[PDB]
């Protein structure tokens, strides 16, 4: 399970989809609702 | 070119104000007149309904997720979310 931006307020760190790199098994980038990737 | 565009571009400023005062206002009375009164999760109406269909009647049936979707898209676009919204959209997390 964990990514939030100051916890417990405003802070909702919902994605419409991911995506990663074939690269590296952890490198991704999460589509935020927010709009900034 | 100024003088027209910019006018419009004011209107369109203007009805997404508009709009957004509808909702909120809307949220707040609808909170206020009818779900603030001890909302439960009564059980299935089956005598009501003489088809075997029980109504689980539920004031919280459709407004758990409507609220958690509405704090959501005024906390993303920016706005604040007045208190009686937060309250009780914390203890819809708790009947969720």
């Amino acid at each position: 399970t964990k990514l939030k931006k100051h916890p417990r307020g405003e802070t909702e760190v919902g994605a419409t989809a991911v995506a990663f790199s074939s690269f590296d098994p952890r490198l991704f980038i999460l589509g935020t609702e927010g709009g900034f990737p | 070119f100024h003088q027209s565009a910019k006018d419009l571009l004011d209107q369109l400023k203007l009805y997404e104000q508009e709009q957004f005062d509808d909702w909120s206002r809307d949220i707040q009375s609808g909170l206020s007149d009818s779900r603030s009164g001890l909302c439960i999760e009564a059980s299935s109406r089956i005598m009501e309904l003489d088809s075997n269909d029980g109504l689980l009647k539920v004031h919280y049936s459709d407004r758990l997720v409507i609220l958690l979707r509405e704090v959501r898209q005024l906390s993303a676009l920016g706005f604040v979310i007045p208190a009686k919204i937060q309250q009780v959209a914390n203890i819809a997390q708790k009947f969720c």
